[PDB]
């Protein structure tokens, strides 16, 4: 089965080093972009870095740029992150995530288990999710609403708006890509509609298994930007 | 003489037959769409040139989307393309490079290749490793298998050149029935709409129309003068239309049982290698041994146009499902996208 | 003025066989090999020297004396003789990949790739332009003053043995030397060890190698006498020297191009 | 101007289209060969001697050079059905047992065996889609062919022969009835061995053979042939 | 071949004894098909630019 396994973390003086690694299992490694994506505790998801298939597209994100470095080594499914003068912001649990891309792929559709890293002591889309926190009970019908600064309706007619669901304790899960979509292995209840700026996800009949923290991803242009995430929570 | 008074009887049926279907034939097609008005001329431009294959390209198959088209070429690889962006979704490399055939499946998570090595194989493409596996190999046939068509997901039907076509469950790998009556290699076939029936044209000048389920031929039509080698349907499905080797394509109409129409031309004496039509079923496209391809006025046997755009002979072509853009594939290792 | 008609008659004969190859190489899809790269390069070299090269030398001929300038003078001199040098070291590097294409069948061709033949024509021309192109434009400054009378329009450093004898062997004499013994080689390889083809093929060696000798000789003998008497030669022989390099890159399609039947079809 | 997501699948078309460049190269450096005859004429001998349903294919690599060969025997229909999708390849190698010059055939009474091999030799060395490619010719059975050649005369297949009954000129007058066969001349070139049954005598001169057509070749793209 | 030759005879049966309509009526049938989806056909009438999806 599809496996990603991260490695690396621990307790780091700051201002040292360290390098993270994301051991790859059950997948052709080589056909798929990797990301890292950091999440501070307290604080929801950021993007951190990503590697193209085939290593020939890396972008960093703004906050890790000049200090991290993002690598891949194909022939051992081993993907590298060098982190460089690490602050005390950069403490939070890391995640490797796969994304192919593709006519009528999924992208960020696998997630590894992550990593915790602890260190001792302008033009970028904003992402609103209004709401931090809504009591539902099981079987009744939810909406969860997200709002984008910037149109995420492309020309081609693709909308990149992306919808991750957290459970407690658990790596993130793609339930929605582009806008729309859904994904593989995820229940038909869960729906997508948006209209350009304004995004609304629903949950029909809702189950036990659906609390916890649903995150709003925009794939419109580098930097990817995260939501701050809606909690959903029983009672 | 058992065998020749049965001969006696056969023949006694066939004029039976004859004399049905020109009781039946008070007109022509001719003479009755001879007052509605020609199409005019029909100007259709290379609007995509999709490149990447090193080898002759033998056939193609459009998907329901009709964004996405399968390939196949004689190097080994099915290339699974993006019309609308020229990009290559997929490449995926074949066990045997003799390939002769290619179909997309309906819901787009399968695709079937084969040729000469006398095997279905059916590569499934929504898989969670992120590559395309051989989901199943189909043999069972003792001849090239000459064409391929998807009913739905499990189900596929294939010609082949034993004389022979089969229906089979790809779950199981099993041939779940087998139609037999041709003569010659079995060339092409094609699905109705509602894949009730199908057709299949062989090597003995003749096409036959078979029911699926109860695996029995219902008709057979005559009157090419040699090899049948592409077969098409109507939209509608009460008609189909045959290319052959004798440089003529002819309609022929399933609940009159017998030919419509002859499109040809003395100045064309090269064979036909595909035919397809348009959404409306106005047009009739059919591939040529010239490096052509000529649109023809399906009501009333004029050509209508000229597509010239390859270097080789056009091997292939396909009609989108929303008729937006007709497909030719040919031996010089291009596909053409014309509008 | 009828030689003006009849040289631009040639001029346009050569731009147009050269526009030729280059739309049979462009437009038709099964000529782009690699080994199509360096006609290719060959045929922009013999456009250029038929479009610019040719031009000044027939209104050189027609008024008799170069009025131009000096300074253009020197840029068509470099020009022409980089150009001329590129053509010769194209004609070399194509006796050299068929050499090699012959003699090694099984092995050369999985090693040359387009960016081996890109890389030999870069150093075709680049060799070319260092040899010819400074020494033209500042022989006049290297040693301070400009010799050359202002109506003629030649170069300076023919007057001087050593250099013209350096560029006359390394410009031709060398490369036809190599060009005859690979050519040669490539004759007796062609040969079916385990005929028609090696009579046909001998046919097209003698042709090429011909042409090239009776093209480019009477300009270089004529440059080897010129040094030791400045008087020997008179203009008119000159003039008749110029046109046959001249003609050998007008007759290059007719010796290279017609030779593969795919160029005459495409014709 | 394209998306992050649109880019991304450019990227990966370009992948894929250096991948095909590369599995085009390598598959451009190997040999094709296209195994004819007639049935039991030896091709099983020839199959065995390179080795150490559907179309058998043979891989096999001697001095460095790849072999890949295919064997169409089984494929029960007409040739015209697929013999084109064999135009490209390097030769055709067309195996003919010696020893049927005087077996009649057992499916069609009053026809010969070497008639029909002949027959199918004009078939393929004529057809329109071999017109340059080359028959490397293997003679099988010698050592038969002259235990039969002794009390059997080859005149009971070649009424028109005026030599002896002995193996030598009863052999090249079966090469020479074969390679006049070949109406193409100019375009195609004929190699013809006994397939001596020692010190592997046989790959190397498929291997010779080849290096003939490969320098042919050559000598036709670089436009001196 | 006796038990092909019967079967042949039986096909031959089964369809010689099929109902059949007439030409005419088939064919004013393909015409008013080929009639009722003229405006669906983009082959047959061009598409504006920017509905084309190839051209834009
Ligand atoms: C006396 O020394 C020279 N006189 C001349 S005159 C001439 C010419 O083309 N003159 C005809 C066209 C008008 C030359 N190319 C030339 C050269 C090379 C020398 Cl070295
Ligand atoms: C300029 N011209 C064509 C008249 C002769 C020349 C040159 C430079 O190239 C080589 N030097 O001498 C032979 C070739």
């Amino acid at each position: 089965d599809v496996q990603l396994v991260e490695s690396g973390g621990g307790l780091v003086q700051p201002g040292g080093s360290r390098k993270l690694s994301c051991s790859a299992s059950g997948f052709a490694f080589s056909s798929f972009g990797m990301h890292w994506v950091r999440q501070a505790p307290e604080k929801g998801l950021e993007w951190v870095a990503y590697i193209s298939s085939g290593s020939g597209t890396i972008y960093y994100a703004d906050t890790v740029k000049g200090r991290f470095t993002i690598s891949r080594d194909d022939p051992k499914n081993t993907l590298f992150l060098q982190m460089t003068s690490l602050r005390s912001e950069d403490t939070a649990m890391y995640y490797c995530v796969r994304s192919i891309y593709y006519y009528g792929s999924s992208p960020f559709d696998f997630w590894g288990q992550g990593t915790t890293l602890t260190v001792s002591s302008g033009s970028d889309i904003v992402m609103t999710q209004a709401t931090s926190s809504v009591p539902v009970t099981p079987g009744e019908s939810v909406s969860i609403s997200c709002r984008s600064s910037k149109s995420l309706l492309h020309s081609n007619g693709n909308t990149y708006l992306y919808w991750f669901l957290q459970r407690p304790g658990q790596s993130p899960q793609l339930l929605i890509y582009r806008m729309s979509n859904l994904a593989s292995g995820v229940p038909d209840r869960f729906s997508g509609s948006g209209s350009g700026t304004a995004f609304t996800l629903t949950i029909s009949r809702l189950e036990a298994e659906d609390v916890g923290v649903y995150y709003c991803m925009q794939h419109l242009e580098y930097p990817l930007t995260f939501g701050a995430g809606t909690k959903l929570e029983l009672k | 003489s058992e065998l020749d008074q049965l001969r006696q009887e056969a023949e006694q049926l066939k004029n039976q037959i004859r004399d049905a279907r020109k009781a039946c034939a008070d007109a022509t097609l001719s003479q009755i769409t001879n007052n509605i008005d020609p199409v005019g001329r029909i100007q259709m431009r290379t609007r995509r040139t999709l490149r990447g294959h090193l080898a002759k390209i033998y056939a193609m198959h459009w998907g329901t989307d009709s964004r996405l088209l399968v390939s196949a070429s004689q190097d080994g690889k099915l290339i699974i393309w993006d019309s609308y962006t020229t990009n290559k979704v997929h490449a995926i490399p074949l066990r045997s490079s003799w390939v002769m055939t290619c179909a997309y499946a309906p819901s787009g998570n399968y695709v079937a290749c084969g040729g000469l090595d006398n095997i279905c194989s059916i590569y499934n493409l929504k898989t969670r490793e992120g590559n395309v596996r051989v989901s199943r190999e189909l043999a069972g046939h003792t001849g090239y298998l000459s064409c391929c068509r998807f009913l739905d997901d499990n189900q596929i039907v294939t010609s082949s050149g034993d004389t022979t076509c089969a229906l089979w469950d790809i779950e199981t790998g099993q041939q779940t029935t087998t139609f037999t009556g041709h003569t010659g290699d079995v060339m092409s076939l094609s699905l109705a709409p509602d894949t009730r029936l199908f057709v299949s044209g062989a090597c003995d000048a003749s096409a036959k129309l078979w029911d699926v389920r109860e695996g029995m031929c219902r008709q057979t039509f005559t009157g090419h003068e040699s090899d049948i080698n592409a077969i098409c349907f109507f939209p509608n499905g009460n008609a189909f239309a045959t290319g052959s080797d004798d440089a003529t394509c002819r309609l022929f109409d399933l609940r009159a049982d017998q030919e419509l129409m002859t499109y040809s031309h003395d100045n064309i004496i090269c064979g036909i290698t595909s035919v397809s039509f348009s959404k409306s079923g106005r047009l009739l496209l059919a591939g040529y041994d010239d490096f052509n391809c000529n649109v023809w006025d399906a009501l009333k046997a004029d050509r209508a146009g000229v597509l010239a755009g390859h270097d080789n002979r056009v091997s292939c072509l396909g009609v989108t499902d929303d008729g937006m853009a007709v497909a030719t594939g040919s031996w010089d290792s291009f596909l053409k996208i014309w509008n | 003025v009828f030689i003006a008609t009849v040289t631009g008659s040639l001029s346009l004969v050569t731009v147009v066989g050269n526009i030729l190859v280059m739309l049979s190489i462009k437009v038709n899809r099964q000529l782009q090999t690699v080994n199509n790269y360096f006609l290719f390069s060959l045929a922009c070299a013999d456009l250029i020297i038929g479009a610019f090269s040719m031009n000044l030398y027939t209104v050189y001929i027609i008024k008799g004396y170069w009025p131009l300038g000096a300074v253009v003078c020197d840029l068509w001199l470099a020009l022409d003789y980089v150009v001329s040098n590129a053509s010769v070291m194209n004609l070399l590097i194509i006796s050299f990949d068929r050499y090699f294409c012959v003699t090694k069948p099984l092995t050369y061709p999985a090693r040359r790739t387009t960016k081996m033949a890109g890389l030999m024509i870069a150093a075709a021309w680049v060799l070319s332009f260092v040899l010819w192109a400074p020494a033209i434009l500042f022989w006049q400054f290297v040693v301070g003053k400009r010799t050359v009378p202002d109506n003629q329009c030649f170069i300076q450093f023919l007057s001087n043995p050593a250099v013209t004898f350096g560029t006359a062997i390394a410009a031709f004499y060398l490369p036809v030397v190599i060009m005859t013994v690979l050519y040669i080689h490539i004759s007796l390889a062609s040969r079916s060890r385990v005929a028609a083809r090696e009579r046909k093929v001998t046919r097209t060696i003698f042709a090429i190698l011909l042409a090239f000798i009776l093209t480019w000789t009477p300009y270089n003998v004529m440059v080897l006498v010129n040094t030791f008497c400045q008087s020997c030669i008179p203009d008119t022989v000159w003039s008749i020297g110029y046109w046959l390099c001249y003609v050998n890159s007008t007759i290059n399609p007719a010796c290279y191009a017609l030779c593969n039947a795919t160029f005459k079809k495409t014709f | 101007t394209l998306s992050a997501e649109d880019k991304a699948a450019v990227e990966r078309s370009k992948m894929i289209d250096r991948n095909l460049r590369e599995d085009g190269e390598k598959a451009a450096r190997e040999v094709k060969l296209l195994l004819l005859g007639a049935g039991e004429s030896g091709k099983n001998t020839i199959v065995k001697q390179m080795k150490i349903t559907g179309i058998v294919e043979t891989h096999f690599t001697f001095k460095d050079l790849h072999f890949k060969m295919f064997d169409v025997g089984a494929q029960r229909s007409e040739r015209k059905k697929w013999i084109h999708c064999f135009e490209g390849v390097t030769a055709i190698i067309f195996c003919v047992a010696l020893s049927d010059y005087d077996l009649v055939l057992a499916e069609d009474e009053e026809m010969n065996r070497m008639h029909a091999s002949m027959k199918l030799f004009d078939s393929i060395c004529n057809n329109k889609w071999f017109t340059d490619t080359s028959i490397i010719l293997f003679l099988n059975k010698k050592d038969l062919f002259e235990e039969k050649i002794k009390k059997s005369p080859l005149t009971i297949c070649y009424p028109e022969y005026a030599g002896s009954n002995t193996y030598e000129e009863a052999a090249a007058y079966i090469q020479c009835q074969f390679e006049d066969l070949n109406k193409r001349k100019d375009t195609k070139e004929i190699y013809t061995h006994f397939t001596c049954s020692t010190d592997t005598k046989n790959v190397q001169f498929v291997f010779d053979a080849v290096t003939d057509v490969i320098i042919k070749n050559n000598l036709k793209d670089c436009g001196l042939f | 071949s006796i038990a092909q030759a019967r079967k042949l005879v039986e096909q031959l049966k089964m369809e010689a004894n099929i109902d059949r309509i007439k030409v005419s009526k088939a064919a004013a049938d393909l015409m008013a098909y080929c009639e009722a989806h003229a405006k669906e056909d983009p082959l047959l009438t061009p598409v504006p630019a920017s509905e084309n999806p190839f051209r834009e």
